[PDB]
């Protein structure tokens, strides 16, 4: 569930 | 064996809706059974072994069954799949917050704490007590039993909530349509994968292999504008009524257990400590940063400026939201002679991965293995071992999910599949991740071409796999990644650094047709382009950190009402009327609500150890690697983030090397 910033 | 890899890896990935639900229910039943027993001993005949151990026993069984079932959801290409994964999740999430509910065993641990030798025990044995206990009183379980049922009626709907927030972001399929010359200046390996519709025009969705393209290139600002709209106005309806529950229902459950706030409720687990903290932190960051974001904003006025006169276009004197990423891209080609889709030519994926590979293999003492016939949930993944270069020890292994297709996960993402633990039986568990993300497909007749941007990302989360891989801890609820929330991104954005070193670059490097290298003035422009749109490109993320902070802050807030304050008060270009942002803004319901700021707050810790001691000792630099494999992923959640930094960097951290890696010193 570890995602990158949101754009 | 810890040499071995045969039967470690027990996660089975062909199971029908059928076996998704019936698993789900035999985990309950017998996860349930642990639960019940330790909860029926008597106060005084609570031991180590009898009620610690039985517990974390039952805690590494339920992880691993658990990520069989809640896993297909997100990759799985079969709908019913999915949809059998989400239901198990909604079940099983709702399981988690009854067991974690029962004052049967909040009181057989607290008792335990108190009575056994804790000097005697094992380090991170005294942290699994005394983190129970508080994640015990997170829960209210020193509270009255009103109050306790209260609470976990709230969170069972959050839990809800939360779920179906995901869910419609994810299975959304919002698609426009445009004609050739609507989409100008987009290239033809792009327009070509289109899909083709009566009218001879093409369909765009909003996903994002086919909406920053368009956003970054192409030249029809009206183009730019439908898409934007859409974009930010995905689930609008339906995520608006869930955040107008999901928002209170966070206050009264942090006011019921003491807290002002939902943001100093979640603020205590995490290094950063305070929302106070929090808020000087964005607040210094965003005005050392003004100055930068008023430079850049004037830069790309004036080429809309000039745009809008040499085409034609009428001018209305502002950059609106689908005017950004245009003439940031125009900024990196005019400022630093970057073409993003010339540069790709050079980062074929086959080479990327062996090239990235191979970095790691060498700087943290690794060797990789891929696997042949592998058992995985779709024919495009592929799985590799990882063992320790030195010794041979089976550390575990990852899967490469790389490329874009129906109902998989559309974002990038590292999942933690099986913990790096202990297992009832002394032996320790192989850990198993996998790296998630839409790489671009091969067309053309050319290989999978990365741009630069894609290859950060491949870093970015393969930092990830490797801090689920590397870490070991005696209990799966300290393994892999389960850090603080604020620290969870300092292993993965460290690692992006190495796509920002010159050598390292020709490494990753390798024309697909003629197979020459990168010419070294287009590499060192690379390099000298890591800073260009830095102002905005860091005022937008403050602008979601504080936009985090205030919806768990003051709970009565419109919520685009919110975003677009922030959107002219700090970045200076205004949010389009009529959208909702924060409706799509998925980080709200997947974790790291309240915790948004840990990107930035992260990428302090990351710039400080790898310019005192990457760039000072050589960035390839095996024992400085190693050390850094040791004291910062070894660990796992088993210390404190602060208590590894120190270990690792002999001292406190500081921004000094994050203020010189922005250009504000
Ligand atoms: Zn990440």
């Amino acid at each position: 569930p570890r995602r990158p910033y949101i754009l | 064996s810890s040499y071995t890899v045969a039967g470690r890896n027990v996660l089975r990935w062909d199971l029908s809706p059928e076996q998704i639900k019936t698993r789900t229910e035999e985990l309950i039943v017998q996860t349930k059974q642990v639960y019940d027993a330790v909860g029926m001993l008597g106060i005084e005949e609570v031991t180590y072994e009898n009620c610690l151990q039985a517990l974390a026993d039952v805690e590494v069984k339920y992880i691993v069954e658990r990520t069989m079932l809640d896993f297909p959801q997100h990759v799985s290409s079969d709908k019913e799949v999915r949809a059998a994964s989400t239901e198990a999740d909604k079940r099983l999430s709702r399981f988690d917050i009854e067991m974690s509910m029962r004052g049967d065993i909040f009181e057989r641990i607290v008792h335990l704490q108190e009575t056994c030798d804790l000097g005697k025990i094992k380090p991170e044995a005294r942290r699994y007590l005394e983190k129970s206990i508080k994640m015990g009183k997170r829960n209210g379980l020193h509270l009255p039993e009103q109050v306790q049922n209260e609470i976990k009626s709230m969170k069972k709907r959050m839990s809800e909530l939360c779920i179906d927030f995901n869910k419609n972001l994810n299975e959304d399929d919002t698609f426009l349509v445009f004609s050739k010359a609507e989409l100008g200046a987009l290239p033809d390996d792009f327009i070509d994968s289109l899909e083709k519709t009566d009218d001879d025009k093409y369909k765009i969705t909003l996903k994002y292999p086919h909406y920053f393209p368009v956003m970054k290139k192409c030249c029809i600002p009206e183009t730019r504008r439908r898409m934007e709209m859409a974009f930010n106005t995905r689930c609008k309806e339906e995520n608006t009524i869930i955040l107008q529950q999901l928002l209170p229902l966070r206050t009264k459950v942090a006011k019921l257990l003491g807290y002002s706030t939902h943001a100093d409720f979640v603020l205590e687990m995490n290094t950063a400590k305070s929302t106070s903290r929090v808020t000087a932190f964005l607040d210094d960051l965003s005005q050392k940063l003004k100055p930068l974001g008023e430079a850049e904003r004037e830069f790309i006025l004036n080429l809309k400026k000039k745009e809008c006169k040499d085409r034609g276009f009428e001018y209305d004197g502002k950059i609106n939201a689908w005017d950004l990423y245009y003439y940031m891209t125009q900024t990196e080609e005019l400022k630093y002679s970057i073409d993003q889709e010339f540069l790709k030519e050079y980062f074929p994926i086959e080479v990327v991965t062996e090239g990235l590979l191979n970095t790691y293999q060498e700087l943290l003492g690794l060797s990789f293995e891929q696997m042949t016939d592998a058992h995985v949930w779709n024919k495009s993944v592929t799985l590799y071992t990882v063992k320790d270069k030195a010794t041979g020890e089976v550390l575990g292994q990852f899967y490469l999910d790389l490329y874009p297709r129906e109902g998989k996960y559309n974002h990038a993402a590292c999942f933690g599949l099986q913990p790096g633990c202990l297992l009832p039986d002394g032996s320790r568990m192989m850990a198993v991740a996998a790296l998630v993300v839409n790489f671009s497909q091969p067309v053309a007749g050319r290989p999978s071409l990365l741009r630069h941007d894609e290859v950060r990302t491949y870093f970015h989360e393969f930092g990830h796999v490797m801090h689920q891989i590397c870490a070991q801890t005696d209990f799966a609820r300290f393994s892999g990644t389960n850090v603080e929330t604020d620290f969870v991104e300092v292993p993965s954005q460290m690692l992006e650094n190495w796509v920002w070193d010159v050598d390292s670059l020709r490494r990753l490097s390798k024309h697909y047709k003629d197979g020459s290298p990168i010419a070294d003035d287009l590499l060192e422009k690379l390099v000298a382009s890591r800073l260009v749109n830095t102002g905005l490109l860091t005022l937008r993320q403050i602008v979601l950190s504080k936009v985090d902070q205030s919806l768990h802050t003051n709970t009565s807030l419109d919520a685009a009402s919110e975003y677009a304050k922030y959107c002219s008060e700090i970045l200076g270009v205004a949010a389009t009327p009529g959208t909702n942002m924060p409706a799509t803004f998925g980080h709200l319901a997947g974790g790291y609500d309240g915790q948004y700021y840990g990107y930035l707050w992260s990428e302090v810790f990351s710039m400080d150890m790898f310019y005192s001691c990457f760039k000072k000792e050589g960035i390839m630099n095996p024992e400085v690697g190693m050390k850094y494999r040791n004291l910062i992923l070894k660990p796992g959640g088993s210390l404190d983030g602060m208590d590894m930094l120190h270990n690792f960097l002999k001292r406190e951290p500081n921004q000094k090397a994050f203020l010189m890696s922005r250009g504000l010193h």
